[PDB]
RNA sequence: AGAACUGGCGAUGCGGGAUGAACCGAACGUAGAGUUAAGGUGCCGGAAUACACGCUCAUCAGACACAAAAGGUGUUAGUUCAUCUAGACAGCCGGACGGUGGCCAUGGAAGUCGGAAUCCGCUAAGGAGUGUGUAACAACUCACCGGCCGAAUGAACUA
RNA sequence: GCAGUCAAGCGCGACAUUGCUAUACCGAAGCAGAAUUCGGUA
RNA sequence: GCUCCACACAGAUGGAUACGAAUAAGGCGUCCUUGUGGCGUCGCUGAACCAUAGCAGGCUAGCAACGGUGCACUUGGCGGAAAGGCCUUGGGUGCUUGCUGGCGAAUUGCAAUGCGUGGGGAUAAAUCAUUUGUAUACGACUUAGA
C-alpha cells in the first residue's frame, strides 16, 4: 500500500547563505525511508543536491482531504525505460491520491513495463468539472444515469464436487 | 464423502478434470468419468489436430509396437493425459489408477446414479467468453475413433426414459410439497420452522 | 514387395475368416451373401468379347479359369450382433434342434475315442 | 406482438443495494453511491453499519433489490434514502435473507434442540405419510 | 473498452419478432425466417415492442464487429421476409449454345459433353436470363455463386473465351 | 596465441536448480522442538486452481543474447501537429467553366501515345489536368467546393 | 570491392544510385488454339 | 463337472440421494388463444434431502393410526452399452421412537477398535500313439479309426 509523504531539504545552511531555497516536493512511498531514498534521487537528478552536504528538515505523512469523495485525477509522469525519457500525463477516476498514484504505477508495470524504479510522480491534481477529461476511457463513467451488467461472473468453488452444474447468472 | 464419485465430464477441461482426478485418487478416492466424448479443450480445433500428430510422429524404427502406442478413444486419449500427471511405474501409482475409469457416454448402472461435476474444471467456468474451443469427441473422430455415431445414437437413447423418469418423479414431488402444504401451520410445523427447520 | 501384406507370418487359421461384409439394404428382401466352397483343380475357357470398341470386338478371346467345389449349404442357427461403443457383440445365439453327423464331429478333435456327446 | 425472454440481469448502478460476501463487514447490506470505473464501485452502508468506503466488486455480490437514490449521496442521505425505502422489509421477505437466517440458526442449533428437531421432524413425517395414500 | 454499445432494428408493422436465447425467428406476409447467433454472444431487449436493440457490454472491437453485423444481419433477414430478394444471371456464348434444365443442369457449355450440376438450396424463374428469388438471400446468393463457379475455363485465355454464366442483377422481389 | 594483478576451486560434504565445474544460499559431532535462505506452492512434488491491476491467440506462442534493421487492414497504452457547432471523418447528389483544341509535335492525338512553361477572368469550386477509355473527339472521375448529413476526426511519431 | 550524392536518426548512418570487372491442382502473361514461361500446394 | 473318505479356517461400518439443455440463460407451479406463449416463484453452492431415541440397541402393558418399514412368497412391467438391477398387484409374518407406562444396565472399577486341499468310485473332454496330406529342416497344422 502507498503512502504520500512531504520532504523537504535545504543542503545543510553554511556562512554567508542562511534558510536557502528550501526544496519542497510531495514524494509517494510504502514507508519513511524509501519516502527519503527517493527524495534524495529526485534531488540529486533534478537538482544539483546530494546527500553529502543535504540534511532532512522534516518529514511528514499528507491524508488525503475526502477519503471518501470520487474524484477525477490528472497525473504527469516523466518515466525512464529500455528507450530514452520522456514525458506522460494520464487521467485516473479514483477516490483518494494513493490509490490513483498506486493504480499508475500497476498500469506503468503493466503496460509499458516500468517499475518504482523509474517512475517519477511530477504533479497529481483533480479535474473539477466534466469536458475537461480529455481521455475517453474516463469520460466512459461521466455519463448520466450510467447502468450495466456483470454477465458471466466467476463463482469461487469451496469444494471439488458441486451436484447442482453452477450458472453463471448475475 | 462418498465411497465413489461418478464425475459428468461433458463440458470439462481435460487438464483440470485430470489434475484433480489424480489428486484425489492419489487421495484413496475412487472416481468414474463419463461423456469422455463430450470432453473440450482450450484452442482452436486445428491447434488440437496438429499438436496429436506431433506426438505420434515420434514411431519407433526398431519396434513400434513396444514403443509409442497411439490410442483414439476419447476415454484413451483422458486416460494418457491423467496418466502422465500420476507417478506411474511406481506400485503407489499403479495402485491409485486402479480406482478410475473412464467411459464414453454413461454406461450402466452409472446411468441410473447420480452424477457431480467438478465446479473448476467447468468450461463455461474458466474460459474467457468467446473464445474458440476444441472438443475431445470431434479430435477423436478426426483422429481415427469410429465410434462416435453409435455413442450419439446410444446416448440419445440414454436421455429417452430418463425424461420420463424426471417426469415422474415430479409428479411425486407435486403430491410431496402437497402433502407437505397440508402438513403445515401445524403446532409441530411451527416448532420446526422456530427450531430452524 | 508389398508392405500392406506384412509381416509374413504363418496364418493361424487355415479357413480363412471373412473382415467385412456388403452393407445391408433396408428395403430389398432378406437373401445371403457369402458362400463357402473348395477350390478344385483348374482348366481354359474361350469366349467372344463383346465389350464395344474392344480389340477382340464380337471376336473370339481365350484364357484360363479355375472351377470351386460348392456343395448346398445348409444353415444350423442364426447369430444377432447389438451396437455397442466398443465394437459389435453378439447377445444370443440359437441353434438348430438336429445337427448334421459333419457338424458334430467338428467340435470334437477325438471323436473316435469320444462319447459323442453332441 | 414480439417477444424477449430471458434477459433479466442485476444491474449494478447508484442506490444498488449489495450483500458484501467478502471483507470486515462480511454479509452486511451496503447501497452502491457512486462507480469509480469497471472494478471499483463506491458503497455505503450506515444503517448496516459497514462505513463508506470504495470497494472491489468481486468482494461484492449484488441483489434483486433497488431504490432510487442520487448520485453521489452522502452518509446522512443515505441513511435517510435506505429509510424511506424500507429495504430492510424487503430483504427480509425475499427468500434470500430467510435462506441466510435458516443457516444461521442450523448452525446456532444444540445438541437437544437437534434432538428436539429430530423428534418433530419424526412426528411430521409420520403425519405426512399418514396423509399421502389417501 | 466500451461500457456499453447497443444498435437498434426496427419492427414493422407488418413483421413480428419473437426472440429467445440467441436463436431468432422472423415471421412476415413472405414467411418465416430463423437463424442460430448462439455463438455470437449479444442480448436483445423489447424496448418498445417496434424496435429491437442488440448491445453488448463490456466488449472491445473484436466484439463490437458482432455486435454491429448482427444489426446488418437481422436487417438482412427483415427485409428478406418483407420483400424478398432476387438475382438474375446471363447467357452468353459464342458458337456452342447452352441449355440449362431444372437441381439444375448445364449442358452444351464450350462443346462440354460433360452436364455440370448444381444442387439447388429459392426458386427458378424467367431473353437468355435466368431469374432467381428465395426469402433467404444466403441461399438464393450460394445458388448463383456455384452457378457461376462450375463454368471454369480452365486451361484457356480468360479474356478470349466469355462463354459462361454470371451474376448480372440483383433486387427485391416486390 | 603469450604475459601482469586480482575473487572461488582445489583438501568439500548439504539444500535449490528435470542432472550437472564455473549458478544462489549455506561450509558439517550424535539427537528432540521451533524459525528460515536460495528455490517453490495444478499432479508427479511437501506448499494458495490466493488476491488486484493490464497485457497475448501465436498454423509449431509463451514459460529458454547473437540472426532483430525493418514489415503486419493484429491488439492495448502514450507524444508532436492539422481540422473542429464559422458544422469534425465518412456516405450519396450537384458544380467541376471561359482564350483553349495554349506552344511544338499531326495521317489522327482536343488535359491524360509525346517535349518544354505552367496565365489571366472568375467563383463557394476548375491541375492548360490524378486516373479509366477511343486512331481523335465522346463518357465517368479526384483535388477543389456547395447541398443532404451531426462530434469529435485526421497525419506523423513513442511504449 | 573501390571512389561520390545521399540522410529517419545518432563527424557516423536506411531504399535507390554514378565509372571498371517428375505427376497432379490453382493464380499471372498479347494465353487467338496448341505449345510455353513465372508463382504456390506437395 | 458328480460321489465316499483324512485334514483348515491401497482399506465397508449412514445413504455413489439417477433428466436433458443454455451459461449474453435457466428451471418449478399455475393459466389460457395452445405459443421461441402470460403471471408468480428459486438460485448467489450439497451449510442441501431421507434417516438418525431402544442391553452394538432387550422384555413387557396400553392409546391412536391401519399408515411407514425388514422378511421369504406371490401377479405383472421395465432394464443388452458393461442388460444382472429397478420396481409392481395380493396376502402372511415381525418392528414401529406416532403417543403413554413398568422392568435391566453397575464390578469392563477414569481410556488402549470391541470356507479347499489329497486318496479313491463312476464320466465329459484333451495330448501322444497310430495314420492322410492341404503343412513340413526340426517345431507346428488340417485329417481317420468302439
Amino acid at each position: 500500500h502507498f503512502k504520500e509523504y512531504q520532504v523537504i531539504g535545504r543542503r545543510l545552511p553554511t556562512e554567508s547563505v542562511p534558510e536557502p531555497k528550501l526544496f519542497r516536493m510531495r514524494i509517494f512511498a510504502s514507508n519513511e525511508v524509501i519516502a527519503k531514498s527517493r527524495y534524495w534521487y529526485f534531488l540529486q537528478k533534478l537538482h544539483k543536491v546530494k546527500k553529502a552536504s543535504g540534511e532532512i528538515v522534516s518529514i511528514n505523512q499528507i491524508n488525503e482531504a475526502h477519503p471518501t469523495k470520487v474524484k477525477n485525477f490528472g497525473v504527469w509522469v516523466r518515466y525512464d525505460s529500455r528507450s530514452g525519457t520522456h514525458n506522460m500525463y494520464k487521467e485516473i477516476r479514483d477516490v483518494s491520491r494513493v490509490a490513483a498514484v498506486e493504480t499508475l504505477y500497476q498500469d506503468m508495470a503493466a503496460r509499458h513495463r516500468a517499475r518504482f524504479r523509474s517512475i517519477h510522480i511530477l504533479k497529481v491534481a483533480e479535474i473539477e468539472k466534466t469536458a475537461d477529461v480529455k481521455r475517453q476511457y474516463v469520460k466512459q463513467f461521466l455519463t448520466k444515469d450510467l447502468k450495466f451488467p456483470l454477465p458471466h461472473r466467476v463463482q469461487k468453488s469451496t469444494k471439488t464436487f458441486s451436484y447442482k452444474r453452477p450458472s453463471t447468472f448475475y | 464423502v462418498e465411497p465413489v464419485v461418478v464425475i459428468d465430464g461433458k463440458g470439462h477441461l481435460v487438464g483440470r478434470l485430470a489434475s484433480v482426478v489424480a489428486k484425489q485418487l492419489l487421495n484413496g478416492q475412487k472416481i468414474v468419468v463419463v461423456r469422455a466424448e463430450e470432453l473440450n479443450i482450450s484452442g482452436e480445433f486445428f491447434r488440437n489436430k496438429l499438436k496429436y500428430h506431433d506426438f505420434l510422429r515420434k514411431a519407433t524404427a526398431f519396434n513400434k509396437t513396444r514403443g509409442p502406442f497411439h490410442f483414439r478413444a476419447p476415454s484413451r486419449i483422458f486416460y494418457k493425459a491423467l496418466r502422465g500427471m500420476v507417478s506411474h511405474k511406481t506400485a503407489r501409482g499403479k495402485a491409485a489408477l486402479e480406482r478410475l475409469k473412464v467411459f464414453e457416454g454413461i454406461p450402466p448402472p452409472y446411468d441410473k446414479k447420480k452424477r457431480v461435476v467438478v465446479p473448476q474444471a467447468l468450461r463455461v467456468l474458466r474460459l474467457k467468453p468467446g473464445r474458440k474451443y476444441t472438443t475431445l469427441g470431434k479430435l477423436s473422430t478426426s483422429v481415427g475413433w469410429k465410434y462416435e455415431d453409435v455413442v450419439a445414437k446410444l446416448e440419445a437413447k440414454r436421455k429417452v426414459s430418463s425424461a420420463e423418469y424426471y417426469a415422474k418423479k415430479r409428479a411425486f414431488t407435486k403430491k410431496v410439497a402437497s402433502a407437505n402444504a397440508t402438513a403445515a401451520e401445524s403446532d409441530v410445523a411451527k416448532q420446526l420452522a422456530a427450531l430452524g427447520y | 514387395g508389398h508392405l500392406g501384406f506384412l509381416p509374413r507370418k504363418r496364418a493361424a487359421s487355415i479357413r480363412a475368416r471373412v473382415k467385412a461384409f456388403p452393407k445391408d439394404d433396408r428395403s430389398k428382401p432378406v437373401a445371403l451373401t457369402s458362400f463357402l466352397g473348395y477350390k478344385a483343380g483348374m482348366t481354359t475357357i474361350v469366349r467372344d468379347l463383346d465389350r464395344p470398341g474392344s480389340k477382340f470386338h464380337k471376336r473370339e478371346v481365350v484364357e484360363a479359369v479355375t472351377v470351386v467345389d460348392t456343395p448346398p449349404v445348409v444353415v444350423v442357427g442364426v447369430v444377432g450382433y447389438v451396437e455397442t461403443p466398443r465394437g459389435l457383440r453378439s447377445l444370443t445365439t440359437v441353434w438348430a434342434e438336429h445337427l448334421s453327423d459333419e457338424v458334430k464331429r467338428r467340435f470334437y478333435k477325438n471323436w473316435y475315442k469320444s462319447k459323442k456327446k453332441a | 406482438d414480439s417477444i424477449v425472454k430471458a434477459s433479466n440481469w442485476r444491474l449494478v448502478e447508484v442506490g444498488r443495494v449489495v450483500l458484501i460476501k467478502k471483507g470486515q463487514s462480511a454479509g452486511k447490506l451496503a447501497a452502491i453511491v457512486e462507480i469509480i470505473d469497471q472494478k471499483k464501485v463506491l458503497i455505503d452502508g450506515p444503517k448496516a453499519g459497514v462505513p463508506r468506503q470504495a470497494i472491489n466488486l468481486g468482494q461484492v455480490v449484488l441483489t434483486p433489490l433497488t431504490f432510487a437514490l442520487p448520485r453521489g449521496a452522502r452518509t446522512a442521505t443515505v441513511s435517510k434514502k435506505w429509510a424511506a425505502a424500507a429495504v430492510c422489509e424487503k430483504w427480509a421477505a425475499s427468500s434470500w435473507a430467510k435462506k441466510i437466517a435458516q443457516r444461521e440458526r442450523r448452525a446456532a442449533l444444540t445438541d437437544f434442540e437437534r434432538f428436539q428437531v429430530m423428534v418433530l421432524r419424526k412426528q411430521k413425517r409420520y403425519t405426512v405419510k399418514k396423509a399421502l395414500a389417501k | 473498452k466500451y461500457i456499453q454499445t447497443e444498435q437498434q432494428i426496427e419492427v414493422p408493422e407488418g413483421v413480428t419478432v419473437s426472440i429467445k436465447s440467441r436463436i431468432v425467428k422472423v415471421v412476415g406476409p413472405r414467411g418465416t425466417l430463423t437463424k442460430n447467433l448462439k455463438h455470437i454472444d449479444v442480448t436483445f431487449t423489447k424496448v418498445n415492442n417496434q424496435l429491437i436493440k442488440v448491445a453488448v457490454h463490456n466488449g472491445g472491437r473484436k466484439h463490437v464487429a458482432a455486435l454491429r453485423t448482427v444489426k446488418s444481419l437481422v436487417d438482412n433477414m427483415i427485409t428478406g421476409v418483407t420483400k424478398g430478394y432476387k438475382y438474375k444471371m446471363r447467357y452468353v456464348y459464342a458458337h456452342f449454345p447452352i441449355n440449362v434444365n431444372i437441381f439444375i443442369e448445364v449442358r452444351n457449355f464450350l462443346g462440354d459433353k460433360k452436364i455440370r450440376n448444381v444442387p439447388v438450396r429459392v426458386t427458378i424463374e424467367f431473353k437468355d436470363e435466368i431469374v432467381l428469388s428465395g426469402n433467404s438471400v444466403e441461399d438464393v446468393s450460394q445458388n448463383a455463386a456455384d452457378l457461376q463457379q462450375i463454368c471454369r475455363v480452365r486451361n484457356k485465355d480468360i479474356r478470349k473465351f466469355l462463354d459462361g454464366i454470371y451474376v448480372s442483377h440483383k433486387g427485391f422481389i416486390t
